[PDB]
């Protein structure tokens, strides 16, 4: 898995995938519960994104996967998707972090 | 009409001829204290007088009552009074106890002279026409009102003062009716008093940057309330700034420049010695589009600054210490970004001075300073007194502070006034999130009954900013219906309700014909028909006391009033 993740085609890929997560889930009751984290995110001026792994084990289950099996690669990519997530909300928060 | 515009000369002349001499005080000058014009037109007139050596005495009243205390007890050798910020509403003849007759002198040929004169420099509406026409020793000042208004109300006044029956009857109830009609007006400001001072300063040649910022800092304190007369009066102070600015431009900083530019002076609460965050959250034009008293307003604010691109970190360091990148920046990130709030008004032009060194002032913050002095720089007979007693006190601490040899004064007023809009906005939030406005049809109405620091409330300007927080924040909002509002809040100790009338108006990027506080007779028409016990004394007459158990027995009767 290491040196699947670390492929530029196949790091592109992941990204896209969980670019897609933080988008477009939705909560049971329909709220994008991704996007009342990021708001909280960027209020608190916070540096830190909870995610919860049900939320992946439930919508691009290889993506929980792949997380669990070499964090150390994925979460170096999932920490560049919050950020551009977050980004999407609040242009320039690099100025902030 | 009484002196026009065109003629403040001979008005100031005849001052140096009646009262000019060094054997003797002969001049009296009567300020309003409780009023930032009175004070900015004061000092001007004190710096004239002193110029021509002209022995002269200050007193500041802070009502009626006082006036007739003081004028009972003038030395018969003053031969001039100036009446600055009151009186052309009230009749003085009949006020003061004047009959001209144990005044006149010199009678002779179609002559009168007297032994003194009372110049009136007011800019409240309706005047008196037993002022502007009814008399000789009262002697107005006018921004051009009286010519351009007044001549239906000329004509019915003489014909009814030489009228003293089909062919009577037709025509005493025309002239009576008009002034029926002209009577029946609300009170309202029409200039700055401060500006009326300039331009007789610019009929003697006695203009410089000294009267110049008086002037600017006089009619500034007008915006918050009369923000139509601001925008009549700045463009003929840009005007003057270029015109009294001297020609170096790329000029080096040296501790004796004075340098009073017209450049971005943003609509925010003590900018340049606060935070930038504290400039949005205590404006009250902020408060007022965000909605800033609840949590939900507060988020608002902080998703603003992150959007923006400010790290709370820097919002909320001291404007000096605040880094310098952002300090220039910042004319272009409220361009980019004010406008998706509605905030887009912020961005104002105003007048900013610095002297030497010592860091730029804006007109709008020493005015907030200025105000902070009066409000809070320091046997029910007894505890009104010494209450009045403080309040003339104050009015010392404020003139003072318009002397640049007195910085650390103005830096007291400067820290003040930040303690007193925090308190303003810790009470706007309680009367807010407790419902306690409530609508009456007719009016809106609020009773401050209980509260932290409610002993702040019982000076007139400081219940009148908790009011313009209160009107701000809901002439902004687009369903409620404008209504004139009454706040009220209790003194303990006196027993009494400081009560407020005030109008509303029209959201502060919409752009009418003026709207006029009609309080100033319905106070007066409900307390001639009631035999409850009231206070109305103060020359800003929509303000009155009452004592605990009358006030509902009013308002009762307030509702019932067809005046509002």
């Amino acid at each position: 898995y290491s040196e699947w993740i670390t492929q530029p085609n196949v790091s592109r890929t992941i990204a896209r995938e969980l670019k897609s997560f933080l988008l477009e889930y939705t909560d049971e009751t329909g709220r994008s519960v991704y996007g009342a984290r990021i708001r909280t995110l960027g209020e608190m001026n916070s540096e830190s994104l909870e995610v919860n792994y049900r939320h992946l084990a439930e919508s691009k289950a290889i993506l929980a996967l792949f997380l669990a099996k070499c964090p150390e690669e994925m979460l170096k990519i999932f920490d560049l998707v919050a950020m551009e997530a977050t980004e999407l909300h609040y242009p320039d928060y690099a100025r902030i972090h | 009409m009484y002196y026009g515009i065109s003629q403040f000369s001979e008005a100031y002349n005849k001052i140096l001829r009646n009262s000019s001499s060094h054997s003797s005080c002969q001049l009296v000058i009567f300020v309003s204290c409780l009023n930032i014009d009175a004070l900015c037109a004061t000092k001007m007139l004190s710096l004239l007088f002193k110029k021509q050596l002209v022995q002269s005495q200050i007193v500041p009243i802070f009502g009626y009552s006082e006036l007739r205390r003081h004028y009972s007890q003038l030395d018969d050798n003053i031969n001039s009074l100036l009446l600055v910020g009151f009186g052309g509403v009230i009749d003085l003849e009949a006020f003061l106890e004047i009959d001209p007759q144990e005044y006149v002198i010199d009678t002779d040929s179609g002559e009168q002279s007297f032994r003194r004169d009372i110049y009136v420099l007011d800019a409240h509406r309706p005047w008196n026409l037993d002022n502007i026409f009814g008399s000789q020793i009262i002697q107005c000042f006018d921004d051009g009102t009286v010519d351009d208004t007044l001549g239906e109300q000329k004509e019915a006044y003489y014909k009814l003062l030489e009228l003293d029956r089909k062919q009577r009857k037709k025509q005493i109830h025309e002239y009576e009716g008009v002034l029926e009609e002209y009577y029946s007006q609300g009170t309202t400001v029409v200039n700055s008093i401060s500006a009326q001072i300039y331009s007789l300063l610019s009929a003697i040649g006695e203009t410089n940057l000294s009267n110049l910022w008086l002037n600017i800092l006089g009619t500034t304190s007008l915006d918050i309330a009369y923000a139509q007369v601001y925008n009549r009066l700045y463009p003929l102070l840009q005007d003057e700034v270029k015109r009294l600015t001297p020609s170096s431009r790329n000029s080096v900083k040296t501790p004796d420049t004075l340098t009073l530019n017209i450049q971005p002076d943003y609509y925010l609460f003590l900018l340049r010695h606060s935070s930038l965050y504290d400039s949005f959250y205590y404006s009250n034009y902020v408060n007022a589009k965000l909605s800033l008293w609840n949590e939900n307003g507060k988020k608002r604010l902080h998703k603003m600054f992150a959007r923006m691109g400010i790290p709370l970190s820097t919002a909320q360091e001291t404007w000096l210490y605040m880094d310098h990148s952002i300090k220039r920046e910042l004319g272009i990130i409220f361009d980019k970004n004010l406008d998706r709030y509605g905030l887009q008004d912020i961005i104002r032009d105003g007048f900013v001075r610095t002297l030497g060194y010592r860091g730029s002032i804006s007109a709008s913050e020493f005015v907030e300073a200025l105000t902070a002095l009066l409000e809070v720089g320091n046997n029910s007979a007894q505890k009104l007194t010494n209450l009045r007693k403080r309040w003339v006190s104050n009015f010392w601490l404020s003139w003072d502070a318009l002397d640049d040899r007195k910085v650390e004064l103005l830096n007291r007023g400067i820290q003040l006034a930040q303690d007193l809009q925090r308190a303003i906005f810790n009470t706007g939030v309680a009367i807010l999130e407790k419902k306690l406005i409530k609508h009456l049809r007719i009016y809106r109405l609020c009773v401050l009954q209980d509260g932290p620091d409610l002993d702040l409330y019982r000076n007139p300007l400081t219940l009148l900013r908790l009011g313009n927080w209160l009107i701000e924040c809901c002439a902004e909002s687009e369903d409620k219906q404008l209504l004139p509002m009454v706040l009220a809040s209790i003194d303990e100790n006196t027993d009494t309700y400081l009560v407020a009338g005030l109008t509303p108006r029209y959201p502060r990027g919409l752009d009418k014909k003026p709207i006029l506080n009609n309080f100033s007779m319905a106070f007066q028409q409900i307390t001639a028909e009631t035999d409850a016990k009231v206070r109305i004394d103060n020359f800003e007459s929509s303000i009155i006391e009452i004592r605990r158990e009358d006030l509902s027995p009013f308002l009762e009767k307030l509702t019932l009033s067809g005046l509002l």
